């Protein structure tokens, strides 16, 4: 059981080993709809570097539809300001390569290649509730 | 006698020779061949007094003045290249010397410099890297007030000159002019020098930023990310405030009043919808004056804030629609309050609290009020009436929440209030809603309250408004030169009146009745007593009030754009009463027109009124004796004909600012009836 | 070499300080020296190239807290074996630093590093003092270097290894623990894409 608030695994690979099971074996519910994830979504949850949410010692993930939906709502709600990557580097005194930026549509962390694309196409990064986001390749092409 | 760098002594070699040969051209050759070179200047000296002596000697000759001007015009465009492409300051931190040398020239503000030389120099200077600006600002903060005034004036004249000389319109924006933008960035550099040069109190006055927890949906997304404890991130902070380590809010008293940094000509020309857009979305080719808030007047700032509020209200409306499309749930796009005239405080509390607990984001919707039993569309008049009722009810001494001072006509929190922290939260929310909906409220708080709302504790000096009988007494105690212990016999214990009039003894320090106040501890006692009256006596109530207010303003640029003195203006409105502007915007109904004899006589009378009669006239026609943000010209007053000549007094509808005026037969009768109405109301 | 050893517990434990790790999100291009996969919870890096690791805590640990790195084989049949640098690299002149030629892990840029051999299990570990984040930072970055290739015969010999990072007090008591898998290889971006694709295909 995961009824200890502090000492339960946070990332899906850890939960796999903690339940002595593999990502190919495990079945999980989405935290909003409590519907079961498709295996394709489970993989993507691992690839998106998201955290397991726990209620009463039960683990919950997030499916694709819910994640995109709540992210889009969060964009509409807590948008702050948009800066060029170059300007952003100066505000944080670090190169964009190192700065933590996630996909605004699907939370996947942005690769340095995608970060470069933002600089190449003179596109801005959006501050939402105090965290920075951009658009990954799979969301700038759709 | 060619030389690569210059000094006072080297200059003197020529002063004498030029006088002796009755010439100036050699010294002009020299000064030109010097001051056209950035390197020569950077290498020449920091020797402020030497520079000052040199300028005081050289600028005495007209021929040499034109040479300085002509050298500066040559110098600056090259310096811009060094800073923009070669990062020279990162190779030699002495490069800043150049600007220090030039700025000590007293004649930079004469028109000959304003037209070309100073603009170019501003373009160069405004490109300095932040660390260099921080070095320069820290130096300027040691200058005399008149010198800050001179530097401020040097750029103010330039911004004024360029705004007046160029034709700006919706296609040619002030935001597209490099000269004004560069000048503004320079002026910003002076502004922070004025801030840092003032009195700054950072170690005894900070209050914690209390944030309302977001709705469960955002919480889950924050939990799905690694942000469970990272709820506190602050608003958009100015890079210079970060580099200097001092906020605009930290300076208790500047060298030059902040109001003198407001450039009214610029404010008359600036289009705020586009500026707010450039503030929100960074574009490489356009600037935003909201990044330089000190230059904007309260009207212009409020218009920016109003765009923020409206854009958010509209975002919440989009979210409402999106929720309805994906999950079928029907949410109200307005903050619809329904209340009974006999239970306004209770109904408003339960509703706003259920809303704040179920969904704290709902408080950011557009306000819409409905009195249970009444029927009308809330175009703001019903809301205004709701605010009047709430404010009147909350300040009634029978509710015991506030104490009213007859002397200052200001309200202050009752320390002895048994009423629940709910009512204090409600009044806090009401203030927020008023700013959010641009409605002026007839609330009368001393400056300490607005400081506490911004997160600064009230200090001894703030008693000067809230408790004059107290402030004076404490000031007297500080000024006294005898043995405080033997002469005043006061201890670390004070007396406070309960609702039932009983004196409650409060110990400022443990067993305070046994601890005497001595000359060495009196300043501490004053700090503690001030801290008790301004904080620790009302802290229970005030903390609730402040929470209520932040529930509406937590994400607003308010903390960045405004100061306590300007918050008051947003909530209560201005004390300046321009009746000419009121005449220009007044509308006429019932068959009156601007060319009607009675209307012309009305304006002759109203212009001849005293300021007190004018305040009474506004109170009568509008329900408040203050003018909205931007003056009386923003008040859409309507003079509506209330029948032919009669013995009746005029009447008013304060919820819509309508004056029901009979068509009197004479100017004297109009004056006498109008004076009587506004005096006896 | 020591032929047997006890098995240190590998279970993640955030403890009273919320101890968790982070990694700089790197691409998969042929030129990448180091790159991390969240799906595999796995680090791919080149021999003796800098691997940056971020440390995250909810509250600052007590003074004298330390950060220890210890390596074990991931496959249960080998968890009792000590991970040692392969002999050809144990024989290489590159061990000129302050870490034993048999130590696989080295720390770059921090001279308060202690290369410690477990007196009871013989396991090789690297320890540094815990340092709070810099002004303006939320996390502390440590730089690790792996001095042997996972494919090495007589050493790792293609067996996957798990790096366990432990947050400990000044006496070695466990304040927090987390862990991740490592692959030292000539082409991280390629190997990462390969293992990730194999995972997605399953
Ligand atoms: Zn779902
Ligand atoms: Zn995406
Ligand atoms: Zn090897």
């Amino acid at each position: 059981m995961f009824q200890d608030p502090q000492e339960r695994p946070r990332k899906l690979p850890q939960l796999c080993t903690e339940l002595q099971t593999t990502i190919h074996d495990i079945i999980l519910e989405c935290v909003y709809c409590k519907q079961q994830l498709l295996r394709r979504e489970v993989y993507d949850f691992a690839f998106r570097d998201l955290c397991i949410v726990y209620r009463d010692g039960n683990p919950y993930a997030v499916c694709d539809k819910c994640l995109k939906f709540y992210s889009k709502i969060s964009e509409y709600r807590h948008y702050s300001y948009s800066l060029y990557g170059t300007t952003l580097e100066q505000q944080y005194n670090k190169p964009l390569s190192d700065l933590l930026i996630r996909c605004i549509n699907c939370q996947k962390p942005l690769s340095p290649e995608e970060k470069q694309r933002h600089l190449d196409k003179k596109q801005r990064f959006h501050n939402i509730r105090g965290r920075w986001t951009g658009r990954c390749m799979s969301c700038s092409r759709s | 006698k060619d030389v690569t760098y210059l000094t006072e002594e080297k200059v003197y070699e020529i002063l004498e020779l030029c006088r002796e040969r009755e010439d100036y051209s050699p010294l002009i050759r020299v000064i030109g061949r010097v001051f056209s070179s950035a390197e020569a200047l950077v290498q020449s000296f920091v020797d402020i007094d030497a520079i000052r002596r040199v300028y005081t000697r050289l600028l005495s000759n007209e021929k040499i003045e034109t040479a300085f001007l002509n050298a500066l015009v040559y110098l600056s465009p090259n310096v811009e290249c060094d800073l923009t492409y070669h990062n020279v300051y990162s190779r030699d931190p002495n490069y800043l010397n150049l600007f220090i040398i030039v700025m000590e020239n007293r004649n930079l503000h004469s028109p000959e410099y304003l037209e070309m030389a100073l603009p170019l120099f501003c373009k160069a200077m405004s490109k300095l890297p932040l660390a260099a600006q921080g070095k320069l600002i820290r130096l300027w903060s040691k200058y005399n007030a008149d010198q800050i005034r001179r530097m401020m004036e040097t750029f103010q004249q330039l911004i004024t000159y360029k705004v007046i000389s160029n034709e700006f319109n919706s296609r040619n924006l002030v935001n597209d002019d490099d000269a004004i933008v560069a000048a503004s960035k320079c002026l910003k550099m002076v502004y922070y020098a004025n801030v840092v040069g003032g009195e700054v109190d950072t170690n005894h006055n900070e209050e914690d930023d209390e944030e309302p927890i977001p709705e469960s949906s955002e919480l889950t997304l924050q939990e799905l990310l690694g942000e469970e404890r990272r709820n506190k991130k602050g608003p958009r902070v100015d890079p210079l405030e970060t580099e200097l380590g001092v906020k605009t809010l930290d300076c208790r008293k500047p060298l030059i009043p902040f109001e003198e940094f407001i450039n009214e000509p610029l404010n008359e020309v600036l289009e705020m919808d586009k500026d707010y857009t450039f503030f929100k979305v960074e574009t490489e080719n356009k600037f935003s004056f909201m990044t330089c808030p000190f230059i904007l007047n309260a009207v212009t700032k409020n218009l920016g804030l109003y765009y923020d509020n409206r854009i958010r209200m509209y975002s919440e409306r989009r979210i409402t629609v999106l929720y309805s499309l994906v999950q079928g749930q029907q949410l109200n796009p307005y903050l619809r309050l329904k209340v009974r005239r006999d239970h306004i405080i209770d109904d408003a509390l339960v509703r706003l609290e259920m809303i704040a607990m179920e969904n704290p984001a709902d408080l950011k919707k557009q306000l819409y009020v409905e009195f249970e039993g009444e029927q009308g569309v809330d175009e703001g008049g019903v809301s205004k009436e709701f605010f009047q009722l709430v404010v009147e009810e909350i300040f009634n001494p029978d509710i015991g929440m506030f104490t009213y001072d007859e002397s200052t006509k200001l309200f202050w929190f009752n320390p002895s209030s048994f009423e629940t922290e709910g009512q204090f939260t409600l009044i806090g929310i009401v203030l927020g809603l008023a700013i959010y909906n641009n409605c002026i409220l007839d609330v009368h708080f001393p400056m300490v309250v607005y400081r506490k709302l911004m997160g600064k504790k009230g200090t001894f000096r703030d008693l000067g408004d809230s408790h004059p009988v107290l402030y004076q007494s404490l000031k007297d105690l500080l000024e006294y030169e005898g043995n405080v212990e033997d002469d005043m016999m006061i201890t670390f214990q004070i007396s406070q009146t309960d609702l039932f009039g009983n004196p409650m003894m409060y110990d400022l320090k443990e067993n305070g009745d046994k601890i005497p106040i001595t000359n060495e501890n009196r300043k501490e006692f004053v700090n503690l007593y001030s801290d008790y009256i301004l904080n620790k006596s009302v802290e229970k109530q005030f903390k609730a009030f402040r929470r209520g207010f932040h529930m509406v303003t937590n994400e607003s640029p308010l903390k960045y754009l405004f100061r306590p003195e300007e918050i008051e203006l947003l909530i209560c409105g201005s004390r300046n009463l321009d009746f000419q502007a009121l005449e220009e915007t007044t509308e006429y109904d019932g068959g009156y027109t601007r060319d009607s004899v009675l209307i012309r006589e009305f304006w002759e009378i109203v212009h001849s009124f005293t300021d007190e009669q004018k305040r009474l006239f506004l109170q009568f026609t509008t329900g408040t004796d203050r003018a909205p943000v931007g003056g009386l010209g923003k008040l859409k007053m309507i003079i509506a004909k209330n029948g032919p000549d009669t013995e009746r007094l005029p009447t008013s509808h304060t919820c819509f600012n309508v004056l029901l005026l009979p068509e009197y037969s004479s100017k004297e009768k109009l004056k006498e009836r109008l004076l009587k109405a506004i005096t006896y109301a | 070499w020591p032929l047997s050893s006890s098995v240190p517990s590998q279970k993640t434990y955030q403890g009273s300080y919320g101890f968790r790790l982070g990694f700089l999100h790197s691409g998969t291009a042929k030129s990448v020296t180091c790159t991390y996969s969240p799906a595999l919870n796995k680090m791919f890096c080149q021999l003796a190239k800098t691997c940056p690791v971020q440390l995250w805590v909810d509250s600052t640990p007590p003074p004298g807290t330390r950060v220890r790195a210890m390596a074990i084989y991931k496959q249960s049949q080998h968890m009792t074996e000590v991970v040692r640098r392969c002999p050809h690299h144990e024989r290489c002149s590159d061990s000129d630093g302050l870490a034993p030629p048999q130590h696989l892990i080295r720390v770059e840029g921090n001279l308060r590093v202690e290369y410690l051999d477990d007196r009871n299990t013989f396991r090789h570990s690297v320890v540094v003092p815990y340092e709070p984040p810099e002004v303006g930072s939320d996390c502390t970055t440590i730089h690790y270097n792996y001095m042997c290739n996972s494919s090495c015969m007589g050493g790792m010999n293609r067996r996957p290894i798990l790096t366990i990072i432990t947050l400990e007090d000044s006496s070695g008591n466990l304040l927090g623990r987390n862990s991740f898998e490592v692959r030292v290889c000539a082409c991280p971006g390629r190997d990462r894409r390969t293992e990730e694709e194999n995972l997605r295909k399953k």
